């Protein structure tokens, strides 16, 4: 009936987790086994990020230089022949 | 233009890159309490 | 974290004591204006800027100043 | 059925309710089943199932709204988008463990259950934890990514 | 914007927006370090008087380009 | 300080009827009291009020 | 239990109190010792339920000032009737309605300004009005000036009768608190009564003096020899050679027979070929059952006669699981608080203005209504700003009762307390579905720009490229336009003409209405539209429910309902009251409102007006470029504001020269209005100092001290002067457009 | 005199309310109210809506300071109704802040020292301008 107290001091608070599955294993051992060598070497965040900004540099560098010349727009260049200027200048 | 594969090459190390390095680093060095 | 100050100046009129909605400000025995009351800031580790207690001083200019200073959790009135 | 509406916990001195939405059956069941709800389950199998099913999903709205969404590279570059914002999402949860965590910090997780039964926090709000989520993560993603573009543009059944 | 709404409103805002990110599932995992509060009242001035001369600067500067240029007088 | 009903002038910089007359009420006489004069003004300040006390040297011109 | 409740001569009638300026509140009777005085004197000079505190005094000040306002309305009217009567080209505009410009207006002849007096048809010069008095005179079978001048003294008359009864009811005879309070009786008297013996009369009038002149004058035949209004009375014979129903006598209505009225009291859909307005023999059957509709549905509550409802057993007695204690505790609110009624009154007749602006347009109740664009236009907007402006002042009055007439000692009924009790839900929600709202309906727009300027227009949102075409309106289109075949089998035809079904109707060249088309382009607006008023309804409401307290100020209640800040302090609270909030709703009331009148405005002049020509080819006035035009914002900003805005700006020396005035006199207004919603007080306060100095030094002091205007009045006076600067360069740019080129 | 001591008195009834306690009560400090009441009354509370305080004692936990002064303040005024008011941190340490020395900040009482207060008029302090290279502001002196 009484809604605080030192001791428990977390029934007071609201520090409850209202959602918690205490299940320890929901897979298969054989699929979890071969789901964490292989996702685990990309623990190692220090190891990650360095990893991220290189990849993704050399990605759109590489994309970005040997692109086609149908997809891209300002690859294709123009095709066509210039408006002239309004006042006699080109 | 002699190059002409340099701005292919830069704007996207420039514009995508760049930004997206200098704010994790800044984003880093801002929540942080040494 | 503000800064209150009371100078030399108040008549005791606690008014500013009363208005205070954090209780920052009390009433304190010092002889001089009429009834040897003045106020005091001991608690201003938890004004706001609420600034009630200025709107209520009726001296020349003012007798309580607050001063805005470093800003804190409690000073900034936040409940999240 | 009386009055479906209550106070969390029983509490009401804390900000919500415990309307028919928040707390019920089917809810807390399926809410609780979830892989980021799960605790006890080591982080990592967590994010590979959760970038798996994000990488998996995203494929669609890059596919079929893009700028090369009428060409014959129509699935290849709606895929290589979705890597991309996955690995762009695994730059920004990387960011947020080194920024939001510590290595010497026992747990920020609840500890309790709903009455208060002493439970152990969960193990993914340590620094390693994230570490270990951002991993699987990235991992669920790609492999996301590359199986629903081997499903759509490599096979039958069209949809 | 910043000129003509004050700060208590939109205090009195970010004050129910972190009730409604702190009360759901599978959002609270997630959590801020700096406090969402309110741009300051100088500050809200400051950025309303920016907002104000980048956008009389460029939507003049545009104009009187394009109207020139585009005749050459 | 000055007698009662006199017409003094106020010097204190920081008044708002600096420079400004006004009638005396009833100086008190206590040994030890700082501001004891106290002066009633015809023109309210900008918090509303028309009284206020001040010592007998920051204050005089009849 | 119910009973005339009356205090005899409670306030003695005198000029005592009218001598001493300030007399109602105390605060400020004493006298102006500043200059903030004059000016909230005028301020709350009106706020009856703060001078005094007792209901009684409250309720009888409420009752003398409605009399008054009547009466003020009467002198309008009477007014408006006698400039109709003595300054108009009404009967000259009645023998050829397609080519005489409505005009009941004119100037003297001073400082050149005659040239106002433009040629408008008839031998006449004035001004064109835009009010559609011409129309509703000539369904209501007016045809002669004579009959205007008896009506204009009719309202004067009325005028002063109003003005005695406001005297008396406050002065000889006022009522007291127990006699207001019978709700019952007043609803009963006002359903029964005003509503349902007004239909009644209205219809009358109609069937006998409405219908057979304006039938005659669809014949063809002169407004002169007309028999006037009483031949039809004192003869039934003269009137059933229209409509022979009548020769049978009022027999058929006493017999239950009266299925053999269907020549004067049909059910016919569409409008009148030649008049472009709907069948006045089918608005008299429509008043006659709106009368013994609202007559039978004034029988619901309980008088002192025995039978009837109570509206506090009908209340509790919805009270459900989920909600609480239901409805109790609210017959408590809505008969000891006038601000309670004033918040629900406003709303819905706001909601009501809205509606009719919505309907009028669509189904034109007037001879040669859809013809005359620029009435049809204004009728529109001025509709639409009274609606916007009410439901705004509804939501200030829920904010000023929620302030100071709420009490929980009694108000533990939880209806209203369970919604003051998830307030930071509902905001939070609110909140998201504004911002979810605004993105998927601006982004797109922006989406749309910027590919129409990248040179790629196949990746917008048009309705050649990705498609957004709103499906549930075309069927709901489609299903009113086979209504009168399946869903409808007596009603002739479809209720408008903008339903997708039927065709096209002319009224001697420009067309009147048609099936009005909805693609993406009305798809987008829909959604700005919602998201608008989804925004509107944020900041009210917010205001509204944290009226009382909230995280940052707990004791909010206390301070009141208007004021400026409490303090820079807590990083700062400026603009924290419901006062504030009304203050910020009153601009996204005039975003919303500005955007759904340029929709009507582009949307009309682009696919439905123009002018017809023989063998069927219609060219509307733009051309149909609303459909390609409106989706990106440069089309709105070139083809709508930069194309349109090119006959006010050169209409310098011509009869439409007031506009081009306005024009630029509302935007000075507008641009003025800044100066207040930037600034602050301190600054004015410190500069009228330096001002002072040098007014002292001549000997020019003021007794009365100039202090600059208060927090809250700089606020008032910025957003009025921006609503009548926005609000008025709307009014001269529709009209300076609509009259040219309508 | 001794500071009055916490217990485990009841709470007001109350059905609920969206204005509770946050995060910020079990990371940081959270304050607690209690009083005496001899009925039972409808009292509005700080944080939307209204509740039945019960007779006897009464305690309430809230989030902020300013809102255990403002519900004390009606109280003494509408009820009079006595009351004091503690801060809890995370680790149950108990402080006793309002009725510091038993006697409300109004009234005045011996024993109570000083505090911010300067003997000269406000109009007197030096300007920022000796002041600089020197983190005395202008009235700390
Ligand atoms: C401040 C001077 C300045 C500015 C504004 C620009 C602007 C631009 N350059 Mg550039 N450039 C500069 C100096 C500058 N250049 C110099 C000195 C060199 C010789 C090394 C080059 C060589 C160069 C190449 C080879 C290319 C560009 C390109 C471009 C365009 C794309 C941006 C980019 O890729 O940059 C990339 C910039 C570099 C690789 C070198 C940066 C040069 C100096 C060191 C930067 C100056 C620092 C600056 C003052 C500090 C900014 C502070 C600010 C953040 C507050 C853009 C219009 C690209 C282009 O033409 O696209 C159409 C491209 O391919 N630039
Ligand atoms: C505009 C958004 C959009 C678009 C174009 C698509 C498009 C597609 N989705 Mg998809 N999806 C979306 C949003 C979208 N999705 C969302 C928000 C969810 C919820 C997570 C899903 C969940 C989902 C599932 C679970 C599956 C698809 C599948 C598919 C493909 C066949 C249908 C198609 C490419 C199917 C697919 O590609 O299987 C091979 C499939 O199994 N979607
Ligand atoms: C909100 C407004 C909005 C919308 C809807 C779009 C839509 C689009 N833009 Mg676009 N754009 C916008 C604003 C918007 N724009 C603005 C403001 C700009 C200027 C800054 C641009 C500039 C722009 C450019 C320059 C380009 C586009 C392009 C596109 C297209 C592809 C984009 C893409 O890959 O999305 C991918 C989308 C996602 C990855 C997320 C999808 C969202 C999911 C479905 C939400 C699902 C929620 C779910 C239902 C919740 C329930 C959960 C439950 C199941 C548990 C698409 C039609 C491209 C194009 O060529 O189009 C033809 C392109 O090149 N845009
Ligand atoms: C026959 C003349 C007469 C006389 C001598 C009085 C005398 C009095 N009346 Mg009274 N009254 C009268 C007629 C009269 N009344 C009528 C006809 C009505 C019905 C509308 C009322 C309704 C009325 C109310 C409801 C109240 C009084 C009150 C009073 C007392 C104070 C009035 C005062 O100082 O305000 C003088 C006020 C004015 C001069 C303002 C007049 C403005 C008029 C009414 C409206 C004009 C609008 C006009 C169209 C302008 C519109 C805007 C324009 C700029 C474009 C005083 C004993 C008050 C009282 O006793 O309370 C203690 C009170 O509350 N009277
Ligand atoms: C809201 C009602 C209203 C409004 C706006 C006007 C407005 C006007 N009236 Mg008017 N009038 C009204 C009611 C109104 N009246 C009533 C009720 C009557 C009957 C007593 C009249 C009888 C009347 C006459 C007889 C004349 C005007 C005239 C005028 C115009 C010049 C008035 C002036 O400068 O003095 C002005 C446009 C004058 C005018 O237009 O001159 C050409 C003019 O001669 N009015
Ligand atoms: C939604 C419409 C509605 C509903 C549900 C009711 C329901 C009711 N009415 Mg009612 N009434 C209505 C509209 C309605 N009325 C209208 C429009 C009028 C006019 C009346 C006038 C009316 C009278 C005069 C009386 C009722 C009474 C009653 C009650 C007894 C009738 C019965 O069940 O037999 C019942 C609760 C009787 C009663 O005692 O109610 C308390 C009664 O004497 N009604
Ligand atoms: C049924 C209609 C109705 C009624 C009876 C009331 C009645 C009331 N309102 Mg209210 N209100 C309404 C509609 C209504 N309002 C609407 C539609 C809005 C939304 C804009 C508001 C917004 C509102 C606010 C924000 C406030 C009130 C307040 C009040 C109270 C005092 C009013 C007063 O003294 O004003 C005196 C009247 C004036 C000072 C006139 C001001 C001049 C106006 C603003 C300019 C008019 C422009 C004009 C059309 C043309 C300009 C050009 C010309 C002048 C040259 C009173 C109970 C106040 C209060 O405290 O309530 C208790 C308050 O603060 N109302
Ligand atoms: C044109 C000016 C302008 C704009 C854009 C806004 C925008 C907004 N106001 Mg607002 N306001 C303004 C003027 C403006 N206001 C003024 C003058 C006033 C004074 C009366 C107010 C008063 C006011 C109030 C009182 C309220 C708002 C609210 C809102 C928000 C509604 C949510 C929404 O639709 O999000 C949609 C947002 C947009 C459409 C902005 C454009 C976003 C673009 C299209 C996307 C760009 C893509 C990408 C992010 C760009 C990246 C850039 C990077 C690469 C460098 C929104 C942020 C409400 C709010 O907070 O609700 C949440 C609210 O309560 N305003
Ligand atoms: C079209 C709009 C408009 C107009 C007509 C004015 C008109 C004026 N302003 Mg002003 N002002 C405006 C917009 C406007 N302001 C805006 C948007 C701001 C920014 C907040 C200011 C800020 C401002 C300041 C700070 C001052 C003026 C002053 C003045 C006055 C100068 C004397 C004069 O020219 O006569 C005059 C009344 C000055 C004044 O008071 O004159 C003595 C002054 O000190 N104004
Ligand atoms: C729509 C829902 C609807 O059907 O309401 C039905 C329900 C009302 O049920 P009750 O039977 O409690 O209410 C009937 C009476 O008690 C008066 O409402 O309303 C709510 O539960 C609150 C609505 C919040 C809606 C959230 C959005």
């Amino acid at each position: 009936s009484v809604y605080f107290d030192l001791g428990e001091i977390d029934n007071t608070t609201g520090n409850w987790d209202l959602y918690g599955n205490d299940d320890p294993n929901r897979y298969n051992g054989f699929q979890n086994k071969f789901f964490e060598t292989f996702a685990g070497a990309f623990t190692k965040r220090g190891l990650l990020l360095k990893f991220l900004v290189l990849g993704g540099a050399t990605t759109i560098g590489y994309l970005g230089s040997t692109s086609s010349p149908d997809l891209l727009a300002i690859k294709n260049g123009p095709k066509q022949v210039p408006v002239m200027g309004p006042r006699g200048r080109k | 233009m002699t190059a002409s594969y340099l701005p292919s090459i830069f704007v996207p190390l420039i514009g995508l890159v760049f930004p997206a390095i200098t704010m994790a680093s800044l984003f880093i060095y801002i929540e942080q309490d040494e | 974290a503000h800064s209150v100050k009371i100078y030399d100046t108040c008549i005791g009129c606690t008014q500013c004591v009363r208005a205070c909605p954090t209780d920052v400000l009390e009433m304190v025995p010092w002889d001089g204006c009429k009834a040897s009351q003045i106020a005091s800031a001991p608690r201003t580790e938890d004004c706001v800027g609420c600034k009630r207690c200025e709107s209520a001083c009726p001296t020349d200019f003012l007798s309580v100043r607050v001063y805005l200073g470093a800003e804190t959790t409690r000073s900034m009135g936040l409940a999240y | 059925k009386y009055q479906v509406i209550e106070p969390l916990n029983g509490d009401p001195f804390i900000g919500g309710f415990e309307t028919p939405v928040t707390s019920s059956p089917l809810i807390a069941w399926y809410l609780s089943n979830l892989p980021a709800y799960r605790t006890a389950v080591a982080p990592l199998l967590r994010g590979v199932e959760i970038g798996l099913a994000h990488g998996y999903l995203l494929v669609g709205p890059f596919v079929l709204t893009g700028p090369l969404r009428n060409s014959a590279v129509r699935g290849e570059a709606g895929s290589l988008a979705a890597a991309g914002l996955v690995t762009i999402l695994t730059m920004c949860l990387t960011i947020y463990g080194i920024a939001s965590f510590k290595e010497g910090e026992p747990s920020k997780a609840p500890s309790l259950t709903l009455t208060g039964r002493q439970k152990d926090a969960d193990k993914l709000q340590t620094a390693e934890g994230w570490a270990s989520f951002t991993g699987g993560w990235f991992f669920g993603g790609l492999s996301g990514v590359a199986w629903a573009y081997i499903l759509l543009y490599v096979l039958n059944l069209p949809y | 914007m910043f000129l003509i709404s004050w700060r208590g409103y939109w205090q009195e805002l970010i004050e129910t927006l972190a009730w409604a990110h702190e009360r759901t599932p599978l959002a609270n995992l997630v959590r801020w370090k700096d406090k969402p509060v309110a741009l300051s009242i100088v500050q809200a001035r400051l950025v309303g008087l920016a907002h104000f001369s980048v956008g009389y600067i460029f939507t003049y500067a545009a104009f009187l380009i394009a109207s020139t240029s585009g005749k050459f007088g | 300080g000055p007698k009662r009903g006199s017409i003094v002038k106020v010097l204190r910089r920081e008044s708002y009827w600096f420079n400004d007359t006004g009638k005396v009420v009833a100086v008190d006489q206590a040994p030890g009291v700082r501001y004891p004069v106290v002066v009633r003004f015809d023109k309210v300040n900008y918090a509303g009020v028309s009284t206020n006390n001040y010592s007998p040297d920051e204050l005089e011109a009849a | 239990e119910v009973k005339i409740m009356v205090e005899k001569d409670p306030v003695k009638t005198s000029f005592e109190k009218w001598a001493k300026p300030g007399h109602f509140s105390r605060t400020l009777a004493k006298g102006p010792n500043t200059t903030t005085w004059i000016w909230n004197l005028h301020a709350d000079a009106h706020d009856f339920d703060s001078h005094t505190n007792d209901l009684e005094e409250i309720s009888r000040k409420v009752f003398s000032a409605h009399f008054g306002q009547l009466a003020v309305i009467f002198i309008w009217l009477s007014g408006m009737y006698f400039h109709g009567a003595r300054f108009s080209n009404y009967e000259a505009w009645l023998s050829d309605p397609t080519h005489i410009k409505p005009s009941a207006q004119v100037v003297w002849p001073i400082v050149g300004q005659k040239i106002l007096n433009g040629d408008v048809g008839g031998g006449f010069q004035g001004i064109q009005i835009t009010s559609g008095f011409f129309q509703l005179w000539r369904a209501s079978g007016i045809t002669s000036e004579l009959q205007l001048y008896t009506t204009a003294i009719g309202g004067l008359i009325f005028a002063a009768l109003m003005l005695f009864a406001g005297w008396f009811h406050y002065h000889k005879a006022a009522p007291k608190l127990a006699w207001f309070q019978n709700v019952e009786s007043m609803l009963n008297h006002h359903l029964a009564g005003l509503l349902g013996l007004g239909s009644l009369a209205w219809a009358g009038h109609q069937v006998h003096v409405s219908l057979p002149i304006n039938r005659l004058l669809d014949a063809g035949v002169d407004p002169k020899e007309i028999p006037l209004p009483h031949e039809f009375i004192l003869n039934r014979d003269l009137l059933a050679q229209l409509y022979p129903s009548f020769s049978k006598g009022l027999t058929p209505f006493f017999t239950l027979n009266w299925s053999e009225y269907s020549d004067f009291l049909t059910f016919r859909g569409g409008l009148n070929p030649v008049t472009g307005g709907l069948w006045l023999t089918d608005t008299a059957h429509h008043h006659l059952a709106i009368a013994v509709l609202f007559l039978v549905a004034g029988h619901m509550y309980r008088t002192n006669f025995g039978i009837g409802h109570s509206m506090k057993e009908i209340l509790e007695a919805h009270k459900g699981p989920f909600t609480g204690e239901g409805h109790k505790g609210l017959y408590e609110i809505l008969t000891t608080s006038w601000h309670a009624q004033l918040a629900i009154n406003l709303a819905m007749l706001g909601s009501l203005t809205i509606i009719v602006a919505h309907h009028m347009y669509a189904m034109p109740p007037y001879p040669y209504l859809a013809t005359d664009y620029a009435t049809q236009l204004s009728l529109f907007t001025h509709h639409m700003w009274i609606g916007g402006f009410l439901v705004v002042g509804a939501a200030a009055h829920a904010a000023i009762f929620m302030v100071r007439d709420y009490d929980p000692t009694t108000q533990y009924n939880n209806l209203l307390d369970r919604v003051l009790r998830h307030r930071d839900a509902i905001i939070s929600h609110l909140n998201w579905v504004c911002i979810f709202l605004g993105f998927h309906s601006f982004g797109l727009y922006i989406h749309n720009d910027t590919m129409s300027a990248l040179g790629r227009p196949q990746d917008m949102f048009s309705d050649t490229a990705i498609q957004l075409q709103p499906v549930f309106a075309q069927w709901i289109q489609n299903t009113h336009a086979l209504a009168p075949s399946l869903t409808a089998p007596n009603a002739t035809a479809s209720t408008s003409l903008t339903w997708g079904g039927g065709d096209l109707v002319a009224v001697g060249g420009k067309v009147a209405l048609l099936p009005i088309p909805l693609g993406t382009a009305d798809f987008l607006v829909h959604h700005i539209h919602a998201f608008t008023i989804h925004v509107t309804v944020l900041i009210l409401l917010k205001g509204v429910l944290f009226a009382r307290s909230s995280r940052l100020i707990p004791d909010k209640a206390n301070l009141g309902f208007r004021f400026p800040c409490d303090g820079p302090g807590r990083g700062g609270t400026c603009q924290v009251s419901a006062w504030d909030h009304v203050f910020l709703g009153l601009f996204w009331m005039y975003n919303a409102i500005s955007v759904v009148i340029f929709h009507f405005s582009w949307k009309m002049q682009s696919d439905v007006w123009g002018s017809i020509s023989d063998q069927g080819v219609v060219t509307h006035i733009t051309g149909g470029n609303f459909a390609q035009s409106s989706i990106t914002i440069n089309g709105w900003l070139r083809d709508f504001l930069w194309a349109q805005a090119s006959q006010v700006i050169q209409s310098y020396g011509s009869s439409l020269s007031a506009y081009g005035l306005l024009f630029l006199g509302a935007h000075f207004v507008w641009a003025f209005s800044l100066m207040f919603l930037f600034s602050g007080r301190g600054y004015w306060q410190e500069l009228i100092e330096s001002i002072v100095w040098a007014h002292n030094k001549l000997k020019v002091a003021p007794a009365i001290q100039p202090r600059a205007l208060s927090i809250v009045q700089g606020r008032a006076v910025g957003v009025a002067h921006y609503l009548l600067g926005g609000i008025a360069t709307t009014w001269a740019f529709f009209l300076a457009r609509i009259i040219s080129v309508g | 005199t001794p500071p009055t001591l916490n217990a485990d008195t009841p709470a007001p009834i109350f059905g609920g309310s969206t204005g509770g306690l946050l995060r910020k009560a079990q990371v940081e400090e959270f304050y607690v109210i209690t009083w005496e009441s001899p009925k039972e009354q409808i009292f509005e509370m700080p944080t939307g809506g209204a509740a039945i305080m019960r007779s006897g004692p009464n305690l309430l936990k809230l989030a902020r300071k300013e809102q255990c002064l403002a519900l004390g303040a009606r109280l003494r005024t509408k009820f009079k109704i006595q009351y004091q008011f503690y801060r809890v941190f995370p680790n149950g340490e108990v402080q006793y802040l309002h009725p510091k020395d038993g006697v409300y900040p109004e009234k005045v009482n011996a024993g109570r020292s000083p505090v911010g207060v300067n003997n000269r008029s406000i109009g007197k302090n030096a300007n920022p301008a000796e002041l600089k290279f020197a983190h005395k502001q202008a009235y700390d002196l």
